[PDB]
DNA sequence: TTTTTTTT
């Protein structure tokens, strides 16, 4: 009959600990407390989420333990019991919450307006959490300290889904992996305040579980005293209310055994942390791993059995200030970045250092622009790589696809047109219907790239033909008439027809494009395949190399880290420049005269189609792109001659022969 | 004292200072707030802009006062009650409103009107407040925004059949007959336990009649977020907006309205057996107030003014698309479909729509696209999309629940549409267009749905040549290779080619270059010349003209003579009544039917179009 | 069964 165990915890002494950490812990060592200052904003209202990282509490333990104590490892003991812990973190914080400081917030604060009055005419009378506007939160442990170490069996360590096990329950633990789907936002209460009238009491109903029923009735004193019953009514302005939201994660198909499906946990997020995740990104979160009670009789149905979620603590994305712009000075001081970083791009693949360079003009791509009228032109810059087979387009595509923070790798077969733009779902629930975002959705802000693009469906190629060269995505199918941004870049891989180049066939033929797809590319790339025996010699010394070397030769080259190329493009995609009148007369003259030899250039050896308005917005885009680079303010003739010079070795190529 | 719960809100001081701010607000304190001093007219600004507005309220006997946030915020007495509104809208409203009914009776007995004091009495005066705050992305909102106006903007995805909202509950006793009515406070009904007269009492006895007791009217309408709004992360979210009263059934689908009302949460029955509910909150908003997307004298003298202008049809076809560069013809016939012909309704015939169907068939990067983005935004109700992502179900009608989901050409109905890569578009819904815009009504025939829909409206399509780039040598029709039918049924069809022209290369290039200059860079204001194009539609009626009948018939009869349909002469017909229309007659000129004429050879490039072959000079193209 | 994107 509810037997009691003995067990190596004490909740008081643990409470005197966890009040003695707060109100003493300082970042001394980093650098009032740091905690008690967190509290004192939260008393000016400052911040409504608490966050206590484990590694200060383990640096407070250190220090006691140096000294000499009765240390209740804390650290530990909240690893296997958080949930309880929280509150009682949650309750110490209110017993040494400091007074309010500056201006309190509490201007038109219904609560603080009249929980003062309520006490007035009564002059825990009330659930704690009612007046707590403090989100409580706890930081994972950094695993790099991993001074547990013993202790530290894998506590970091992120765990696959199925890694999980029941014996985790109610303890923290750590998740990476994909965010499959996230709901919408959903308020939800903590505590539910009924106002009758024949009392005037306002009683406050504290609900935890997933479902409640309502008192319907009064026990509050003034109906009692005069024997009246009370006919309760809710308020939603009294009650207590936070938002909700819940998150699907599933395992990666790396983290995922052979022969295995993914499995997938739910997650639950409260306070401020909800919104934070974003669909279909790789994240760690770190949170308390709950059992989720049913209701009666689907509890009746099911037993011991339990359904199970998690409660996300923290979160962590591995991908998206002054030491940033250090760290960018840094190579800035450097110089030739341009170069320098085109190199940095593809290490283990061999030349094509232009082709590089390109790539890299798109990764920080033309600057976007509206008109006052209303007239807006594309940025973003597409570019297509035509080439015989095992030149390793694919191998530098893939490349990008890591290097661009958003961007996402697919394939021409393995991807539908409509997958790939966006999918309508009969029947998700209640055979209902649904927009489902497409890969090029997935590739919102980010770079898609598409393998095989000449094997790709041409219906599906006319598909992109509307979001390639236009941003948004118009969907008029059955029961959803919608529109939706889709602002991307596109990089297609394709071979020419009969697998390589035909020199006898023109380079239009050989390309074997829509005229109209072809224009909407901002630049294609004719890198075409010769036996070169010196060429053929230094390309295997590299590739031999970085077989027997796994880094591939430095060659006097020094190569930029993945982190530091994204951080650099981003300040550049910052600065948005704007070009000169100069640059305009050169452009136009250059613009003519291409357009002029098309008119004459017709004829098939030297025919790659009529010079279109949309390629001279390309040109102006890769100049923008090169002032990105090189940060300047407005666009140079330089850049402009750089991108003309681009454009024609792209062409050249063939020609050189 | 008369205070709001949890608020130091005090009614009665709330109450003397909207008081203060219905009478002695000066539309002053609103410009002056707005500053505009440059602007300030003394009768307006002198004028009590909401006595003003009482007097011809009254006049007019409606129960319902629109209102914007910034007269409150002009008012210093009304100020801090703007900000109260903000907090606690409900109770402020209702104060509001019931002030808004004793100023009324105020005003009758003050200024001993002859008037029916019963009636102001009888007359629910509500306030309808507007601009309470700035828009914000619905998706932003939280639950603290719980109990606040939230102003926000949206496109009517769908809306419900009016609903019964119950409204007073009324009783009944069973043994004595007694009977009672209980108003339904907070949703609900506190029933008598026992009968009202005393004499009988019985418990239980009291049943709800409910024929007998009252009910209102509700309805609930799908919004979804402005594109504007959401980010590019995921697809626009939509909320279900419960309307009351004479606000039910006040919009259609598909109509771009910004609107101001109570952010409302509820819970939700977990078992509905059981009382039992959901920790979380079922939410939805109850808009006070609703902005869709009157000429004054001094706007329709602005447009006659501008009718007078001789530039008024070359001003208008630059000003509807300004930052496109050239294409002047093109301009001008996408103007003549917004302006739109008559639609003679004849009571035997059927009727007779004066609509415009304008097809963009040409080589590609020439703006076609753009062009028609332009065209959607202009138009009020307008419908993009493109074939690719396009259904034919989708494009008219969709079967749901049995119910019907309106098409993007029901969208359309009575406004413009756009269907964009219109020759990407599948064979069979070309065919499902096909009837539909011959008819301009969309016939439905399934099993269990068998009707037909009005679809009166225009579409304006972007194709592509066969050849990705025109083909001279390949015959127009060849170029184009659309049914024929189908091709008869578009009233225009510009051939837009890029020929390649030294002189507009540089000129295209310079318009370019310079807007690349400007980081945010004459023509009408483009809300002007929608009220222009409105006023006309609607007050302009043109009509056959002698000259214009007899110039039409020779005109087609040497058409067919020289292929000329019947569908060819309705729309030279129609496209001449629109040029009249844009050119405010409400009868239609010899001229009209000239610039018909002239605009049909031009966009189909006929004085370049080679007389056999079926094919065109590209040299004669564009000289 | 009928209507319906979507993939096979
Ligand atoms: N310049 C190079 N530097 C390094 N590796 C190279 C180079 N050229 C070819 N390779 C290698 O040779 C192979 C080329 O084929 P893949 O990279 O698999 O695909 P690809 O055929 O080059 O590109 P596609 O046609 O779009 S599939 C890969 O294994 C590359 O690693
Ligand atoms: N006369 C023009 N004035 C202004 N911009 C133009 C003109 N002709 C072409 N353009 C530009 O050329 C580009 C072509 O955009 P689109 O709208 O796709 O062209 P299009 O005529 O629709 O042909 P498609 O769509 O490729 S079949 C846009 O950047 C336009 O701004
Ligand atoms: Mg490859
Ligand atoms: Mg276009
Ligand atoms: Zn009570
Ligand atoms: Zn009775």
């Amino acid at each position: 009959a509810l037997p009691s165990i003995q067990l190596p915890v004490d909740y008081n002494n643990l409470f005197n600990e966890i009040t003695d950490f707060l109100v003493t812990f300082k970042q001394d060592t980093l650098s009032g407390p740091k905690y008690m200052a967190m509290l004192q904003k939260v008393a000016n209202r400052e911040l409504n989420s608490v966050i206590i990282d484990l590694d200060d509490i383990l640096q407070y333990q250190n220090e006691k333990f140096l000294q000499g104590t009765q240390a209740d490892d804390l650290v530990s003991a909240i690893q296997q019991n958080a949930n309880h812990f929280t509150e009682l973190f949650c309750r110490a914080i209110d017993n040494n919450m400091p007074l309010p400081t500056k201006e309190i917030d509490y201007k038109d604060d219904v609560l603080d307006v009249i929980l003062n009055q309520r006490r007035l005419r009564n002059e825990e009378l009330f659930p704690p959490n009612l007046t707590r506007r403090y989100f409580l939160y706890f930081k994972p442990l950094s695993q790099n300290c991993a001074r547990r170490y013993r202790k530290k069996a894998i506590s970091s360590k992120p765990l696959s889904v199925r890694q999980i096990k029941g014996d985790f329950l109610g303890q923290l633990i750590t998740v990476r992996g994909i965010i499959t789907r996230v709901s919408d936002v959903k308020p939800a209460v903590e505590v539910i305040a009924y106002t009758c009238d024949q009392c005037g009491y306002e009683v406050f109903q504290e609900v935890n579980s997933r479902t409640f029923t309502p008192l319907s009735e009064c026990t509050s004193e003034e109906c009692s005293q005069n024997q009246t019953k009370g006919q309760l009514f809710m308020s939603t302005r009294a009650s207590k209310f936070s938002a909700f939201q819940e998150c699907k994660i599933q395992e990666l198909s790396q983290q995922v055994p052979v022969g295995h499906i993914p499995r997938s946990l739910n997650i639950h997020v409260n306070g401020t942390l909800v919104r934070s995740l974003s669909p279909g990104d790789i994240v760690d979160v770190t949170g308390i791993f709950l059992p989720a009670p049913y209701t009666g009789f689907k509890a009746l149905k099911a037993g011991l059995l339990t359904e199970t979620y998690l409660e996300a603590q923290f979160v962590r994305q591995h991908k998206k200030t002054s030491d940033v712009e250090e760290r960018v000075m840094e190579l800035i001081t450097s110089g030739d970045v341009y170069n320098r970083l085109a190199k940095s791009i593809a290490p283990e693949i061999y030349g094509n250092l232009d082709v590089k360079k390109a790539l890299l003009l798109l990764l920080v791509g033309g600057v976007d622009k509206r008109v006052g009228d209303g007239m807006k032109i594309r940025g973003d810059i597409n570019v297509c790589l035509m080439g015989d087979p095992g030149v390793a387009k694919s191998q530098l595509l893939k490349a990008i696809c890591k290097i661009s923070p958003r961007g996402v790798y697919t394939t021409g077969k393995g991807s539908s047109g409509v997958g790939l733009t966006a999918a309508v779902m009969k029947d998700p629930v209640t055979d209902e219907m649904i927009l489902e975002g497409g890969a090029l959705v997935l590739a919102d802000n980010g770079i898609c790239c598409i393998d095989e693009f000449d094997k790709m469906d041409e219906s599906d190629r006319t598909a992109i033909h509307e979001v390639m060269e236009q941003q948004t995505i118009s969907i008029s199918k059955a029961g959803i008439n919608t529109t939706l941004n889709a602002r991307t870049s596109i990089l297609a891989a394709a071979n020419p027809l009969y697998g390589r180049y035909n020199p006898r066939l023109s380079p239009l033929d050989n390309i074997n494009l829509p005229a109209a797809l072809l224009s909407r590319f901002d630049i294609l790339f004719l890198m075409l395949d010769i036996p070169s025996r010196d060429d053929d010699e230094k390309l295997a010394e590299h590739v031999t190399y970085v077989h027997m070397h796994n880094k591939q030769p430095d060659l006097d080259f020094t190569p930029v880290e993945p982190s530091k190329m994204r951080e650099y493009i981003a300040y550049a995609k910052t600065k948005r420049p704007v070009m000169s009148e100069a640059v305009n007369d050169y452009v136009v003259q250059a613009y003519i005269r291409l357009r002029q030899d098309s008119k004459r250039e017709m004829d098939s050896k030297f025919s790659f189609g009529q010079a279109t308005p949309r390629t001279l917005l390309g040109i102006i885009r890769l100049s923008q792109a090169l002032a990105k680079l090189r940060l300047a303010d407005m666009v140079d003739i330089d850049d402009v001659e750089e991108a003309l010079r681009l454009v024609r070795v792209s062409k050249e190529s063939l020609y050189q022969e | 004292l008369r205070i709001i719960w949890g608020t130091n809100v005090s009614i009665q001081e709330c109450t003397t200072n909207f008081r203060n701010f219905l009478m002695s607000f000066k539309y002053k304190f609103r410009k002056i707030l707005d500053e505009r001093e440059e602007f300030i007219n003394n009768t307006t600004d002198e004028e009590l802009y909401y006595i003003k507005q009482l007097n011809e309220m009254r006049e007019l006997g409606t129960s319902n006062l629109n209102l914007d946030a910034r007269n409150l915020l002009a008012y210093k007495q009304t100020e801090d009650l703007y900000h109260q509104l903000l907090n606690y809208p409900q109770e402020v409203i209702s104060i509001m409103d019931q002030t808004i009914k004793d100023c009324m009776v105020s005003l009758i007995v003050d200024n001993n009107l002859d008037y029916d004091l019963d009636e102001i009495e009888t007359k629910f005066y509500k306030v309808r407040p507007y601009n309470v705050g700035s828009c914000k992305g619905m998706r932003e909102l939280n639950p603290n925004d719980i109990d606040k106006l939230i102003n926000l903007k949206g496109l009517v995805l769908r809306s419900t059949p009016v609903i019964p909202d119950m409204k007073v509950a009324f009783f009944k006793c069973n043994v004595c007959d007694h009977t009672m009515a209980v108003e339904i406070d907070r949703g609900v009904i506190q029933e008598p336990a026992r009968c009202e007269r005393i004499d009988c009492n019985e418990p239980n006895s009291m049943s709800l009649i409910h024929n007998r007791c009252s009910f209102a009217d509700k309805q609930v309408i799908k919004l979804q977020e402005t594109p504007d709004f959401v980010p590019d992360g995921q697809t626009p979210h939509s909320i279900s907006l419960c309307v009351y009263d004479e606000l039910v059934d006040s919009c259609r689908a598909g109509d771009r309205i910004e609107v101001t009302g109570t952010f409302r949460s509820i819970p939700i029955r977990a078992n509905s057996r059981q009382r039992v509910l959901k920790s979380l909150y079922k939410t939805y908003v109850d808009v006070v107030h609703v902005k869709k997307v009157q000429i004054t004298d001094q706007d329709l003298a602005k447009i006659r003014e501008v009718a007078a202008r001789e530039d008024l049809y070359s001003l208008l076809a630059r000003s509807i698309a300004p930052s496109i560069y050239e294409l002047e013809d093109v301009k001008k016939g996408i103007l003549l479909q917004l302006f739109g012909g008559t639609n003679k309704t004849f009571t035997k015939g059927g009727r007779y729509r004066g609509d415009i169907n304008i097809l963009l068939c040409g080589d590609p990067s020439t703006s076609k696209s753009q062009i028609l983005q332009y065209v959607h935004k202009i138009t009020p109700r307008g419908v993009y999309t493109s074939g690719k992502g396009s259904s034919a179900v989708g494009l008219t009608a969709y079967i749901t629940r049995l119910v019907l989901e309106s098409g993007a050409l029901v969208l359309s109905d009575g406004g413009v549409c756009c269907i964009d890569e219109f020759d990407k578009m599948s064979d069979s819904t070309r065919s499902v267009l096909h009837e539909v815009m011959e008819q301009q009504t969309i016939s439905i025939a399934k099993a269990g749905i068998i009707t037909t829909l009005n679809a009166r409206s225009s579409i304006l399509a972007s194709a592509n040549p066969i050849g990705s780039r025109y083909n001279p040598n390949l015959p127009v029709t060849e170029n184009i290779d659309l049914p024929p039918p189908l091709l008869s049924r578009f009233d225009l069809v510009y051939l837009v080619l890029d020929k390649v022209d030294e002189k507009n290369d540089r000129e295209l290039a310079k318009h370019l270059t310079n807007l690349y200059l400007e980081d945010k860079p004459d023509v009408l204001p483009v809300e002007f010349l929608t009220m222009y194009i409105s006023y006309a539609k609607e007050h302009i009626h043109p009509i056959i003209t002698e000259a214009a009948k007899t110039e039409l018939v020779r005109a087609y009869v040497g058409m067919r003579k020289m292929t000329a349909t019947t569908r060819q002469l309705e729309s030279m017909i129609r496209l001449a009544e629109a040029h009249a229309k844009m050119k405010l007659k409400n009868v239609v000129e010899l001229e009209d039917v000239q610039e018909a004429v002239r605009l049909i050879r031009s966009a189909i490039k006929d004085y370049a179009t080679d007389p056999k072959t079926g094919k065109i000079d590209m040299n004669l193209v564009q000289t």
